[PDB]
């Protein structure tokens, strides 16, 4: 659970986020850093070289959809299990994505936020966003329980 | 670890330079704030912001990693002295190594944007995983 | 959960499980196989070598307590939250035990069952005990999740 | 790894013998029943208890494992061919290697009780984890 200051600092930073690129960078970095995750995106095409993964227009378009789902999680922090109920069913029952990969993507997003905000992504701001991405990972893995 | 990976780690650590101690201290702080579970290994430490002992420990963790980037191939020999402290007597859960690694990446991403490219990020994450493994090889 | 035939197989197999040396062996092996788990048992004296762990009375007495808790969870499989409602807020914010070790302890118990029952601990029987140990581990990882 | 850990593996896998393919096949069989998701890595397979194929790759895993025991030090070098297939082609999730290693430990505990001691267990688990790490260290 986020303190009032943590909730304020998170919504504050998020409003400054480029909803068009961050999701793409986060998803792209996941496929380069942990390349076994490329097994769920073979239908996306070019993913061999690192510049191809980032420059891929589908990795960029899909990342935007992933970012949207995190924005939804942020808007409703008290109802994460509910917000990610259809997506938990989708990822767990249809896709068979191991829940460990939700934790990795949340951590890659944290690395992307630090990369875009520099010194504005302070250690308590990161501490707050760690609660968020952990909350989203657990809620997206609820159908496995 | 491909020959291109070690070029990326050294180039990124080349822009780290004198700021290694500073980056190591921040990574540790990020770990203490984001994951209070890791504080249990330091009840004898002043875990406040700007502590000279977190700054000093930051320098020791950073120098150990500067030593690891200098000794690219076959690391278990250089970090053998370190493997007996962490694993043999203080017995630190290996997940905490994944946590410090991530906190180390968050530090480098914030300070070296132009050098924290996807390729470097993967080379560093693999390097920190290999350091983590070498630091978790001997368990009794 | 699982099919009542698997619920019958789990209860029949647990009927043959003593109360015991199984728990002592499970807790003991978790301490041997994963030496980081030894940190939470600093007051237990000597553990230096595998024989010191297995030959520890504090270990075997604690192992009994652990298996005794699994037994109660097996008594009420329909609601794992209400049974481990006194054990979850014991291990998390006080002991500071990573929820990953809960999965390892269950998986080590499964090895101890195979070590005791051999051929009798057949693969579909293992599958039922696996859902069980996953449930227990999930229920014990309730708070800060 | 540890020198005391690379003595227990010899004793355990030395008493395994020619029916290593059964010990390997059983572990596979145990994985699909206990973990559903693991089925996806075999789409053209109909493997129930007694299916002709299950012993074939069960042998392949066991023979790849005997290669790893004889080559404990040059393990990333000796099992280099499989590291490519498990990466570049299949791209198996590192978690699923932990699921098989567990079912493999269960099989050894089931067939070899006087061998499966807490010390041998701790070493076999250290071996299989260091094997998994070799088969996964290729994707980039
Ligand atoms: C907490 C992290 C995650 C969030 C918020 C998330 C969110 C989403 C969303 C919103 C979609 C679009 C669903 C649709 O079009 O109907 C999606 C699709 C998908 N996700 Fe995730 N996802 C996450 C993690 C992952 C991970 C780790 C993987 C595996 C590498 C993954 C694999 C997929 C795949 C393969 C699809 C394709 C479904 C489609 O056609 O859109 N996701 N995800
Ligand atoms: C103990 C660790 C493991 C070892 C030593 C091992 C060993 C092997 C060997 C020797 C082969 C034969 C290669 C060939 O086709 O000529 C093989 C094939 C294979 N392994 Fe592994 N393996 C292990 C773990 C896994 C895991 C965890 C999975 C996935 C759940 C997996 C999936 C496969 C698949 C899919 C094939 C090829 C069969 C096909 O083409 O559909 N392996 N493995
Ligand atoms: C969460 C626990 C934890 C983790 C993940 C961790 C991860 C790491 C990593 C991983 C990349 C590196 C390179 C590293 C390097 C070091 N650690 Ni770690 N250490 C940890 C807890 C410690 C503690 C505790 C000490 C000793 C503190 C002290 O008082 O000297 C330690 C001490 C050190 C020292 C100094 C020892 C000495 O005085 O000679 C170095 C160097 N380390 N540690
Ligand atoms: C590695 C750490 C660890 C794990 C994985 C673990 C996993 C488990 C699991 C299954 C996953 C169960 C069912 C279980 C059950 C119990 N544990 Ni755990 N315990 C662990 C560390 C402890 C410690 C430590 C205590 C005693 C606390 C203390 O400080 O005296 C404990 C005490 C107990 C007690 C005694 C309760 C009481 O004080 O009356 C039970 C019962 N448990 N523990």
């Amino acid at each position: 659970h986020l303190t009032p200051e943590e909730k304020s600092a998170v919504t504050a930073l998020w409003g400054k986020v480029n909803v068009d690129e961050v999701g793409g960078e986060a998803l792209g970095r996941l496929l380069v850093v942990y390349p076994w995750t490329q097994r769920f995106f073979e239908s996306f095409g070019d993913l061999s070289t690192p510049d191809a993964v980032m420059g891929n227009p589908k990795v960029k378009a899909h990342g935007k959809k992933v970012l949207g789902a995190f924005s939804d999680g942020l808007a409703h922090l008290d109802n994460l299990k509910g917000t990610f109920a259809t997506l938990s069913e989708l990822h767990c029952d249809k896709l068979h994505v191991d829940p460990e990969n939700f934790r990795l993507l949340g951590n890659v997003l944290v690395c992307v936020l630090a990369h875009h905000f520099g010194k504005e992504f302070t250690p308590p701001v990161q501490a707050a966003y760690q609660k968020v991405v952990a909350g989203v990972a657990n809620a997206l893995a609820h159908k496995y329980h | 670890l491909s020959p291109a990976d070690k070029t990326n780690v050294k180039a990124a650590w080349g822009k780290v330079g004198a700021h290694a101690g500073e980056y190591g201290a921040e990574a540790l702080e990020r770990m203490f704030l984001s994951f209070p579970t890791t504080k249990t290994y330091f009840p004898h430490f002043d875990l406040s912001h700007g502590s000279a002992q977190v700054k000093g420990h930051g320098k020791k963790v950073a120098d150990a990693l500067t030593n690891a980037v200098a000794h690219v191939d076959d690391m278990p020999n250089a970090l053998s002295a370190l493997s007996d402290l962490h694993a043999h007597k203080l017995r630190v859960d290996p997940v905490n190594f994944k946590l410090l690694s991530h906190c180390l990446l968050v530090t480098l991403a914030a300070h070296l944007p132009a050098e924290f490219t996807p390729a470097v990020h993967a080379s560093l994450d693999k390097f920190l995983a290999s350091v983590s493994t070498v630091l978790t090889s001997k368990y009794r």
